[PDB]
RNA sequence: GUGAACAGCCUCUAGUUGAUAGAAUAAUGUAGAUAAGGGAAGUCGGCAAAAUAGAUCCGUAACUUCGGGAUAAGGAUUGGC
RNA sequence: CGUGGAGGUCAGUGACGAAGCCUAGACCGUAAGGUCGGGUCGAACGGCCUCUAGUGCAGAUCUUGGUGGUAGUAGCAAAUAUUCAAAUGAGAACUUUGAAGACUGAAGUGGGGAAAGGUUCCACGUCAACAGCAGUUGGACGUGGGUUAGUCGAUCCUAAGA
């Protein structure tokens, strides 16, 4: 199904204990795994603005909580093996605390 | 032609060959023995799963001091690996053999790997002590499955005993 | 170096350590279980008002570390008879109860979620019209068995554990003739046995468990995760789950249960019966532990002296806990910003 | 495309380092057709190649 | 810029992002640290670590070839406004 | 008993298959060895009487060449550090562009020379080998283009010396 949701990912507990030189690359991989877990798609594409937010404070300064918008969409190329894929984009909020998973009514 | 020892009908077979291939002989021997005798579709799906690290290739001879893995349990071994280069070469050869069978007009659902063989190609050297590669020759044959007087020298006494039995019976 | 009797230092074959010796039986006594199953749930501290003549601490109060073992009642689900042979004890017959919970039926599967759950479904058909086969097997046990053990399982669903698969064990029945043992088992099929019908306060018990695992250590090799049998641990309290004021003594009138503030760390609250045992026992939190009766009639005045507890520490174990109850914490701090 | 030569020529033509020239990721074929300094100059004029501004080193705290 | 300073540390112009990668995080090894109480009891042997360290003010012994010893030793101070 | 070559002879064997090699096959001899069948192969070769010698190997830390086990094992842990998207392409962790994060930090990972090297410079094409993974990249390979002086040097002068 074509669907769009907004999630909060707790990067603090997913990055607990990771070496400082690996925190932001590990966050990239964790977000890919998180999107795969929630949408079922093995093809996760991250927005460069999302990567910018991840790397905002250097390689070892990733934020504790991140508000994401994940859109599972149809692969309209008809070339890739997976029928669907997920696109992860950042959501700009003052604070990422206290927010629950919501459904976006795309219009 | 000029393949290894094969005991199969040529008219129901197709062949594929690859020589001087820049891939490890030991790894490729393990891959080929993993495939030997399987159905063609089963082997192809298996090699895809190996590429995806969901199933492994058991290493039975060239397996000294390699890692142990739960994915060996399928074949009763404890040592299995995922040789990507070997898998790619072998599945290229499988695709070539399947195409040859299609051109020959063989029924692709009955095809199984009836022969597969890896031996060593001439070594290629580089220097940076010997520093050589171990290339492979690979050959394989896929074949269709097909469903499905001794005179005796008795002595005179033996013949007499047989006749006595016959007379005693009906 | 090391005690050569604990060789080889290899991993225990199971997570549940085996009871390798039950107390010597005395047939004149009533029928009793020799052992019980529990789950280790953290430690805490108590103040004991000591009455020990001869000691420098006679008529004085001491502070002791204690272990709390969560012990919801066990379910009796079977009986097994043993015959002695020139080659040792041999099991002759196992008889099961008619109905078994999913808690114990999970023990017989590697992949419960994927199964048809057919276990014991054909066995239950023996209790069909007369129970003649069940009665014949019980008669066989009564006639030939020299040792009778009962099959029990824990109620792990009553614990805070994520595991749904119950632990199953044999517990020797001591006291009474063989026929009386078998009758007791048959009467208790599908029934629960509580920890206070097995043990009582002031009694010395033994703790059998597999110790904390430490992996590879530098000869080098496996360290920890060994079966151990520690003896002579005194029971300071047999508490009740349905009892409020589990942690309240005659000297401390605060109505509070045994559970520390914030819960035990890596283990939830205690909502069942429990055993408070003086000192430490092998294993770590959440480990299944076996509590055994003393093998011998203890000749120590320690096994005889009654335990009078003055206070049980229910402060938080998740930090430097200062308050026994949240009411005390609120009364100390006062009114916070979000209270208004 | 390989715009290594185009990046070098844009640096020379604008007079700044290669670290200060911007090549439009959308006009890739158009830039790839630019093999001459005159073509680079035309692309600079119409904005396909842009000189970036210097990284600020302010002396306010000093 | 800091600072006595072509020191160390951070930045602008210019240049580079090269070094086989991925997943785990047991012991051991190497490098770098911390530690109750005691304080050389260790060892052939205080080996190695620790402690000291800039600048201002005070103050400075024996010996001396009168030039030194000397930053002798030993004290006080250091931010912001 | 066996080998290279020489004189004589068997009007010896042979493309209808000499020699050689392989053989789970056969026979003779105490043995050195000899003979036959089958396969493979393609141009020469044998028996006997004699002549002649660079004439018989398990060794010599033997010579030259080839090849194993070790072993898919040791190892590719300095140089703080990479990441997202698109393009190209059969194929992209490594090419190109954009976006981020870092670094050398003016005694530079910046810009020039002497000497040395010799085309490495630039473009187009290309990946069999090489750049100790990869590669669509390259100081690699193929093909072309490129170095302009009265004033910058040499050339002139003398030095130690020859």
């Amino acid at each position: 199904d074509v669907v769009t949701r907004e999630y909060t990912i707790n990067l603090h507990k997913r990055l607990h204990g990771v070496s400082f030189k690996k925190r932001a690359p590990r966050a990239v991989k964790e977000i890919k795994k998180f999107a795969k877990l929630h949408m079922g798609t093995d093809d996760v594409r991250l927005a460069p603005e999302l990567n910018q937010a991840i790397w905002k404070r250097g390689v070892k300064g990733v934020e504790y909580r991140l508000r994401l918008r994940i859109s599972r969409k149809r692969n309209e190329e008809e070339d890739a093996k997976n029928p669907l894929f997920s696109y992860v984009e950042p959501v700009l909020v003052a604070s990422a605390k206290g927010l629950q998973t919501v459904v976006v009514e795309e219009d | 032609a000029r393949y290894g020892a094969t005991s199969t009908n040529p008219a129901k077979s197709a062949s594929a060959r690859g020589s001087y291939l820049r891939v490890s002989f030991k790894n490729t021997r393990e891959t080929a023995q993993a495939i030997n005798g399987w159905e063609l579709t089963k082997a192809q799906k298996y090699l895809e799963q190996v590429l995806d690290h969901q199933r492994a290739i058991p290493f039975r001879r060239f397996n000294s001091s390699i890692g142990r893995t739960a994915q060996g349990k399928e074949f009763g071994v404890t040592k299995a690996r995922w040789p990507a280069k070997s898998v790619k070469f072998v599945q290229g050869l499988l695709q070539n053999a399947a195409a040859n069978a299609e051109a020959k007009g063989l029924d692709a659902t009955k095809l199984y790997v009836s022969h597969i063989q890896v031996n060593q190609a001439p070594k290629q050297r580089r220097r940076t002590n010997k520093y050589e590669s171990s290339p492979s020759h690979i050959e394989l044959v896929v074949t269709e499955k097909e469903e499905a007087k001794k005179v005796v020298r008795l002595t005179s006494r033996q013949r007499g005993r047989i006749a006595a039995q016959k007379r005693i019976a009906a | 170096h090391g005690h050569l009797g604990f060789l080889p230092r290899k991993r225990a074959a199971s997570i549940r350590a085996r009871v390798k010796a039950f107390p010597k039986d005395d047939r004149s006594k009533p029928v009793a279980l020799t052992s019980f199953l529990g789950y280790k749930a953290g430690m805490t501290t108590i103040v004991r008002d000591l009455d020990r003549p001869g000691s420098k601490f006679h008529k004085r109060e001491v502070v002791e570390a204690v272990t709390v073992v969560d012990t919801p009642p066990v379910v009796v689900v079977g009986v097994v008879g043993y015959v002695e042979t020139p080659r040792g004890l041999r099991s002759l017959t196992t008889v099961w109860a008619e109905h078994l919970s999913d808690e114990v039926k999970r023990r017989f599967y590697k992949n419960w979620y994927k199964s048809k759950k057919k276990a014991f479904t054909k066995y239950s058909a023996k209790y069909a019209q007369d129970g003649a086969g069940i009665e014949r097997e019980l008669a066989r046990i009564k006639k030939y068995a020299s040792v009778v053990r009962v099959l029990v399982h824990t109620q792990i669903r009553k614990t805070p554990l994520a595991q749904k698969k119950a632990h199953l064990a044999e517990i020797q029945l001591n006291g009474g003739s063989i026929s009386e043992k078998v009758d007791w088992a048959r009467e208790h099929f599908e029934k629960t046995v509580a920890v206070d019908s097995v043990f009582e306060q002031n009694e010395m018990i033994d703790a059998i468990a597999v110790t904390k695992g430490h992996g590879f250590e530098g000869r080098a090799g496996q360290r920890g995760y060994h079966s151990r049998t520690s003896i002579n641990h005194k029971i300071y309290r047999v508490g009740k789950g349905d009892d409020e004021a589990n942690g309240a003594t005659s000297f401390d009138r605060t109505k509070k249960t045994i559970t520390p503030m914030g819960g035990f760390v890596h283990y939830g609250e205690i909502k069942n019966d429990f055993i408070m045992v003086k000192g430490c026992i092998p294993g770590n939190r959440k480990r299944i532990v076996t509590l055994r009766k003393s093998l011998y009639t203890n000749t120590s005045r320690k096994a005889l002296e009654e335990v009078s507890l003055k206070w049980i520490d229910t402060a938080s174990k998740f930090g430097k806990g200062r308050f026994q109850t949240p009411a005390e914490k609120h009364a100390f701090m006062g009114t916070l910003k979000k209270d208004l | 495309a390989n715009l290594r030569t185009q990046k070098r020529l844009a640096a020379s033509v604008v007079g700044v380092g290669k670290r200060k020239v911007w090549l439009d990721p959308n006009e890739t074929s158009e830039i790839a057709q630019a093999n001459s300094r005159n073509a680079i100059r035309k692309l600079v004029k119409n904005g396909t190649i842009v000189k970036k501004a210097v990284t600020v080193h302010s002396k306010s705290r000093t």
